[PDB]
């Protein structure tokens, strides 16, 4: 027959009848290249620790998306505090000087 | 000089520390658990193993009455049957016709094999920790068993290392423990003087040869019915053959931390858990002044290959320039690298490899040669072997963990979105007094 078991970094003792115990290690050899390119950075780190690596993947895509949404609410709310109050009020004229500079 | 170290609790990985004071060489040291004890306070409550059911020669008187009599045997159950008659070979051994009665007794004893096939019944209050150390400083080592405890002075000759208290206060045993034939149990047994027929602890003394046997085994003596002589008694099983069947696994497969369980006295040796906060008191002949100890002047560190693994798998060259013969202790002053030699042969203007084992992907650490401390650079690769035999020599942190490579992507994109944040702001001020100046 054969038999699966799972070895942590911590250990694994297996005795088979009457043997000697026999203890074996795990080691972090993970597929991919933790100094390579990102996808195999992430392969690397994922079949080490899942949950972290997921946990650290959803962090770091919260962080450019709330960031992103902001410098854009940020810019966003300078246009229209620029272009409401005088740039396009009634009968109001901007010229290049100050229209270019920073419109369109 | 008193050293404070914290000695990881593994049983055969050196732990390299340098010691040093102002004025002296730096001195290497290296404290080692050869062995350790996990030694409990055990109190036998009884002793249990298969019980012997004696039935007496049967008493009948042939025209009278017979009466129960009280007797302090183990289990002693006695019945008084009112019309017999009975028979042996030979016929008849009554006159009367149904005045005849009968006595029937039963009580327990210890089985003459018990001797060899019995349990123990015990209690273990807190353990103590019994380590031996190896601890190396300089070129004398010195081998000494001290109690773990915080204040007891264990020393070899000299030494005077002081073991403090073990961070987590671990016990595979729990509050009561089965000993049978050397293997060891963790049971809820019966305590002394509550025994059920059927179960384990069902007969109980405070010895083998006691003479105050307790037992509940459910004997029912019942009424004759042939016309031979007999005590008919029907009974439970023996509780100790019971648990005999569906005893489990001992304590000695089913420890944690890889504890080796052993008997007489009961123990858990080479126990792998927790952190032994040392303190050595090295003597002052160990210590060498700086003027008569080779001096580095310029020392550069090149590592050739590295793997992260539980094994020796590094190599680092480093290409020194000093001024005179002599030894020089090296040391890593991290705790993601640790070096397998210590003392290095210094030969004027030389270089000397050393071997080095790390556990994050990357050699980061600061190595001294008896001084001047110097940075290495690498990239560790993964391993080859997956399931090694030999325990990982360093601990597993997560800074070290994460690699150059991955903390650059995930701080430039944290950067990033921190850099938005900011360009957001300095813009929102910008038009803030823009709009200010604008009115």
């Amino acid at each position: 027959t054969s038999r699966n078991f799972s070895v942590g970094r911590e250990g694994l003792e297996y005795v088979w009848g009457n043997h000697e115990p026999v203890r074996v290690w795990a080691q972090e050899s993970a597929p991919g290249d933790p100094h390579g390119w990102p996808h195999e950075i992430i392969i690397h780190y994922y079949h080490r620790h899942p949950v972290y690596t997921v946990i650290v993947l959803c962090g770091v895509a919260l962080a450019i998306l709330v960031g992103t949404a902001s410098s854009a609410a940020c810019i966003a709310k300078a246009r229209r505090d620029c272009l409401t109050p005088y740039a396009l009020a009634p009968n109001a004229t901007v010229p290049t000087a100050l229209a270019v500079l920073c419109c369109i | 000089f008193e050293h404070a170290t914290t000695v990881p609790n593994v049983p055969g990985i050196p732990y390299k520390a340098l010691v040093e004071r102002a004025g002296y060489a730096p001195l290497n040291l290296e404290i080692t658990v050869v062995s350790s004890e996990l030694t409990p306070s055990t109190n036998k409550e009884y002793v249990t193993c298969k019980f012997h059911t004696v039935i007496p020669s049967p008493q009948v008187k042939c025209c009278g009455s017979l009466e129960c009599k009280a007797s302090s045997k183990a289990d002693y159950t006695c019945r008084v049957f009112g019309g017999v008659y009975p028979f042996m070979w030979g016929g008849a051994q009554c006159f009367c016709d149904s005045e005849n009665t009968q006595l029937s007794e039963a009580y327990v004893e210890f089985a003459p094999d018990c001797t060899i096939d019995h349990a123990v019944a015990l209690k273990v209050h807190t353990a103590a920790l019994k380590v031996g150390l190896r601890i190396v400083y300089g070129n004398t080592t010195a081998h000494l068993d001290t109690f773990v405890n915080g204040v007891t002075p264990g020393s070899s000759r000299d030494l005077k290392v002081i073991a403090g208290p073990i961070s987590a206060a671990f016990s595979p045993f729990d509050h009561k423990v089965v000993i049978r034939k050397g293997l060891v149990y963790n049971y809820d047994f019966p305590e002394y003087g509550a025994m059920k027929p059927g179960a384990f602890g069902d007969i109980q003394a405070s010895s083998l040869y006691a003479t105050d046997i307790v037992a509940r085994t459910d004997i029912r003596l019942l009424k004759p019915s042939v016309k031979n002589i007999h005590v008919p008694y029907t009974q439970a099983v023996s509780g100790y053959e019971m648990w005999k069947n569906n005893s489990g696994r001992p304590l000695q497969e089913t420890a944690p931390f890889g504890c080796k369980i052993e008997v007489e006295p009961l123990r858990a040796s080479n126990c792998a858990y927790g952190h032994i906060p040392i303190s050595i008191d090295i003597p002052d002949a160990a210590f060498v002044r700086s003027s008569e100890s080779p001096t580095i002047l310029e020392v550069s560190c090149t590592v050739a290959d590295c793997i992260y693994s539980a094994d020796f798998g590094g190599s680092l060259t480093l290409q020194y320039k000093a001024d005179r013969e002599g030894h020089c202790p090296v040391h890593s002053h991290s705790t993601t690298a640790v070096l397998k030699e210590a003392t290095t042969h210094v030969t004027a203007t030389g270089s000397i490899t050393l071997h080095f084992s790390t556990s994050s992907p990357q050699a980061n650490f600061i190595v001294s040669l008896c001084g001047k401390k110097t940075t290495c650079n690498a990239e560790c690769k993964p391993p080859a072997d997956h399931i090694i035999g030999e325990p990982h020599k360093v601990d597993q942190e997560f800074q070290a963990a994460v690699s150059k490579t991955s903390w650059n992507w995930l701080l430039a994109l944290f950067g990033g979105a921190s850099s938005l944040i900011v360009v957001g702001l300095i813009v929102l001020v910008c038009s803030s007094m823009l709009i200010n100046t604008r009115r």
